[PDB]
Parts: C-alpha cells; sequence; structure tokens
RNA sequence: UGGUUCUAUUUUCUAGGACUGAUUAAUAGGGACGGUCGGGGGCAUCAGUAUUCAAUUGUCAGAGGUGAAAUUCUUGGAUUUAUUGAAGACUAACUACUGCGAAAGCAUUUGCCAAGGACGUUUUCAUUAAUCAAGAACGACCAUAAACUAUGCCGACUAGGGAUCGGGUGGUGUUUUUUUAAUGACCCACUCGGCACCUUACGAGAACUGGGGGGAGUAUGGUCGCAAGGCUGAAACUUAAAGGAA
C-alpha cells in the first residue's frame, strides 16, 4: 500500500484571483456533463483549464449533486460503472483466448469488488435491489 | 483497532522510548477529556489539538510520571459502591492510580466520580 | 562477415546492457542479408552509481533506431558499397551519433 | 410545451398562471485521469547458435568412451573438414543478495489483447472497511525423483546508515543539441513506494493422523533366539577312489 493521494487545502474559500462567477461554472459543468463525460472527468477538465480548485469550494455543492440537481444523474454510480466495464472487458479478453489463467484469476478479483460496493450501494439504495450484475 | 487505543497506545510506547512529545492522530472528545484527566492529575503536560479540518491532531508532551495507559474494552457499567472493587481489582495497588469513566457528568476518574456521587460505564485507566 | 568469439566475449562486461538488433534487408542488388548489431551500454564520465543500466524502454528505443538506421544504410548500397561502407566501421559511427541523445 | 388578456405608437415592446429541503473529506477504502514501469500473462511473429539427422564434397583408419576397458560406429568411408537442408527443444555470456508476479514461477525481437503496481493529482464517491473456520480459483501408447547440515528471538515497536529499483520536485554543469514531432544520460539535495543488508530503543510475548520420555554408558544364574564340535567320502560297514591338511 502506498500513501499517494490529492491534499485538499485548508481554505474553503475561492482563492480571491478566481474571478469568474459561481453559475457560469455550473453552466460548464452542466455543458460537459450533457456532451457526456464522467463527473471525475469533469472536475478534472474544469481543474485543469478553467481554474477553479474544486467546485465543492467554489459552486455549493459537489458535483454529482449539481448534475443530480440539473438533470444529468448517472444510471449507475461511476465507480461501479468503471468496475463493470472492466469487468466485461475482462471476460471478452477471456472468451478471446482461453489459456490466460491470469486473467481468470483478476476476473476473480475484479468480481469480488465488484459485488462488495454494489452490496453497499444496494444497502443505501442508490440503485434499486434485485440488481445482479448480468 | 479502536481510536482511543491507539492513541493512548502512541502515548505509552513513545514515553517507555523515552520521547518528550508523541503526535497522535486521530483526535476526538474522548481523547481530549481522556488526556484532560490525567493531566489534571499530572501524567502528562500540556497538549495541543491541531486542527487541520479532517480529524486533527495532538501534540502531547510528557515529561516521565505517566507508565502504562489502557481502555478496557467492553464498556460495562460500574456502580458507586463497587468503584473500589474494580479499581481494587485493575489497579496496581490501593491507591496507586485512577481508573477514568465516563459518567452522566462526562469523563472522569473514578475518586472523583465517587466524590460527587455518580456512577457509569468505564473507560480506560492510569497509573 | 563475422567477428571472432573472443572480440565479443572481451567485449561483454557485468554491470551495463547489451542491445542487440538485427534485420533482414534487401539491397539495391537482389540480395538479401540478414544484418546485426550489437551495442553496450556506456556510464558516462562523472558518473559514481556503477550500474549504467538501461531502462528497457530506452533499450527499445536504441534497438529502433538502429533499426530504422541501418535498414536505410543497405537500401541505398549495393553488395559493393555496403562492403566499402563497412571497412572503415562508420555505420557503427552513424548508430553512435544517431543513439547519443538516448 | 400549451393557453388567457393589459399599454402607448399598417406592426413594436410587455405582466401573470400549470405540467427537491445538513458536515468533513481519515499519512481508512474504492474509482477516474496522466506520464510511465516490469525477464507479470495470452496469442501471433522473428532470430540465434549448439545438438541430432540427412544430402553433397575432401581425405583415409580408426572414432567414441573410460581410472583402465567394453557394448557401439567404421574401407557399403566412421571420426575430422566445408556447403546446405530438416527437426525438436532452448534462450548462453549481459545475469545482480536486481526486476515482475497472489504463490508455484517468469529472461531472444516485434506486434496485438486485456491486466497490474508505485508515483503525480487543489479529480470523484463518501465509510463503502480489517481478519479468517466453511466454500471457490491458481498450484490403448513414450516413461520420470524429492530431501540430504541448516539458524534465527518474537511484536502492537523507536530511530537511523550505506547501496539499489520505479515515480516525482528543485538545482545548474557536462554529455546532448539546430525551425520536423516529442523525448534523453549523468551529478546533487529532497520525497513517496519496493527487494534486501548493517545496526539501534522498548514491550509480557502469559491466561499430511497414529507418540514415549533425556544424553552417554555398564552389568546380566531371567525369557526368546542364533551360534560349537570335529579331516570329508563314511554308516548298519574302522570301507574304495579322490580331495584337504601338514
Amino acid at each position: 500500500k502506498g500513501i499517494s493521494s490529492s491534499a485538499i487545502p485548508y481554505s474553503r474559500n475561492a482563492p480571491a484571483w478566481f474571478k469568474l462567477s459561481s453559475e457560469s461554472v455550473i453552466e460548464q459543468i452542466v455543458k460537459y456533463a450533457r456532451k457526456g463525460l464522467t463527473p471525475s472527468q469533469i472536475g478534472v477538465l474544469l481543474r485543469d483549464a478553467h481554474g477553479v480548485t474544486q467546485a465543492r469550494v467554489i459552486t455549493g455543492n459537489k458535483i454529482m449533486r449539481i448534475l443530480k440537481s440539473n438533470g444529468l444523474a448517472p444510471e449507475i454510480p461511476e465507480d461501479l460503472y468503471y468496475l463493470i466495464k472492466k469487468a466485461v472487458s475482462v471476460r471478452k479478453h477471456l472468451e478471446r483466448n482461453r489459456k490466460d489463467k491470469d486473467a481468470k484469476f483478476r476476473l476473480i478479483l475484479i468480481e469480488s469488488r465488484i459485488h462488495r460496493l454494489a452490496r453497499y450501494y444496494r444497502t443505501v439504495a442508490v440503485l434499486p435491489p434485485n440488481w445482479k450484475y448480468e | 483497532s479502536s481510536v482511543l487505543a491507539d492513541a493512548l497506545n502512541a502515548i505509552n510506547n513513545a514515553e517507555k522510548t523515552g520521547k518528550r512529545q508523541v503526535l497522535l492522530r486521530p483526535s476526538s472528545k474522548v481523547i481530549i477529556k481522556f488526556l484532560q484527566v490525567m493531566q489534571k492529575h499530572g501524567y502528562i503536560g500540556e497538549f495541543e489539538y491541531i486542527d487541520d479540518h479532517r480529524s486533527g491532531k495532538i501534540v502531547v508532551q510528557l515529561n516521565g510520571r505517566l507508565n502504562k495507559c489502557g481502555v478496557i474494552s467492553p464498556r460495562f457499567n460500574v456502580k458507586i459502591g463497587d468503584i473500589e472493587k474494580w479499581t481494587a481489582n485493575l489497579l496496581p495497588a490501593r491507591q496507586f492510580g485512577y481508573v477514568i469513566l465516563t459518567t452522566s457528568a462526562g469523563i472522569m476518574d473514578h475518586e472523583e466520580a465517587r466524590r460527587k456521587h455518580v456512577s457509569g460505564k468505564i473507560l480506560g485507566f492510569v497509573y | 562477415m563475422d567477428f571472432t568469439t573472443d572480440k565479443l566475449r572481451s567485449m561483454v562486461r557485468k554491470w551495463q546492457t547489451l542491445i542487440e538488433a538485427n534485420v533482414t534487408v534487401k539491397t539495391s542488388d537482389d540480395y538479401v542479408l540478414r544484418i546485426f548489431a550489437i551495442a553496450f551500454t556506456r556510464k558516462q564520465a562523472n558518473q559514481v552509481k556503477r550500474h549504467s543500466y538501461a531502462q528497457s524502454s530506452h533499450i527499445r528505443a536504441i534497438r529502433k533506431v538502429i533499426s530504422e538506421i541501418l535498414t536505410k544504410e543497405v537500401q541505398g548500397s549495393t553488395l559493393a558499397q555496403l562492403t566499402s561502407k563497412l571497412i572503415p566501421e562508420v555505420i557503427n559511427k552513424e548508430i553512435e551519433n544517431a543513439t547519443k541523445d538516448i
């Protein structure tokens, strides 16, 4: 295990060089989401190019709440969606060539990780119960 | 592990190794009250709560006077009539150290608890 | 053309990497030649660490430019031109100049 | 998206009504991104020289092999030499108290397929987490070896030191170099994470199944065994030949 994460500043204010509007950021957010990017991609594009540090600080609330209150909710949370599509990519690799025992092992690991947070999201009922991973 | 237990573990073995400062993270109200009662009885010196916005850090300065902290992991209820018995069974000696309790009136040691006549659940000990 | 075995045994030392490449190239005649190449990773002057290994992506990039520029030296030569090119060891100088960037 | 009517100049601007309402952001965990990293895996491709076999020469009497020999091959040319082809393996030196993998393990090139880790992150979710009984994954033909001298004090535990592998930041010199793209190598300091090594300080560290009782010896009027005699022939026979012994 390694310690490599992001270090959120002690400040909770806009950084006083951020001369943009607190609403034009939201309009850019919903524009990028409607052209089709995941919320982590919205956050990293907004951070890199239109220099909002983080939008829970600069806007009102966090950007998945912004997308759900502006009508662009996800069908399934981003974590579960990315782990689902990684699992189905490994599954198509396994149907293609069937002597990859290591990739079978990594499929068992990815499927366990699917079930863990699918169980969490189900008891929170973000997604409905009787959800199965096909 | 717990959050009071690893703080008291750091404050124990750092003093065994002979350091004059511990940094313990994270920090809760119960940790502040536990260090509060043990500096009220003179086992640690000053301590400081650095507030980062996550959970808080404590830098304790401690001289030599502690020799064991601990927590009693089932928080069983004790009575005012059995404070003396529980001190007899878990303390080193008769008047050596203090059992620390969570009471109605907050975190207190056993002798303050029976002084102002209130029982509670056990938390931990210091001697 | 071939080295003697004692030459490349005299070149191989531990604590470096040997990058070796080979290409099967057809010349400006219709001779087709399998032509090889060896190279050993130097250490710079002032280098104090004893290793001077290449990071294997530098090996893939060095082997890539070795293959490209020596298949450029063939196809642009006949057999007589290639022989007169590799007598005074100058394709080695072309490899060295093209690879000291890596 | 639908509908009703109110103000001054043939078309200008207007007002109203029906289809959300608690925190952080763990030197906890997950997910995304970025440049990468590795002898991690799978498929395909490429190469290398040995070995074995074969074809063609050249030459002639031996060649293996062993401590000596022998089985074996050989004037129907063995072994040696040269050219070439085919086969099945294998990846030499580089090769390390290095790397990667959950372990068993993994070393030629190039490409494809998915994967993984560390780092960077003012990205995202927000407790989704840790340990393991149970259970699951990996581990009629041609016939095979494994261990075998070893080591060490343990954990909830403090600091270090040198060297090395992967990433990052900064410095500002040399190799680099230029108006085709981006991209190095080394030196130094810091920092994160690894494989090890050399030390330090401080703690109860208690509460593929079947087992007699120490080590080195000694004695034996017990029990169970094995063992002597005495020239063979040769005993009911004083007995041949032949052999042994001296």
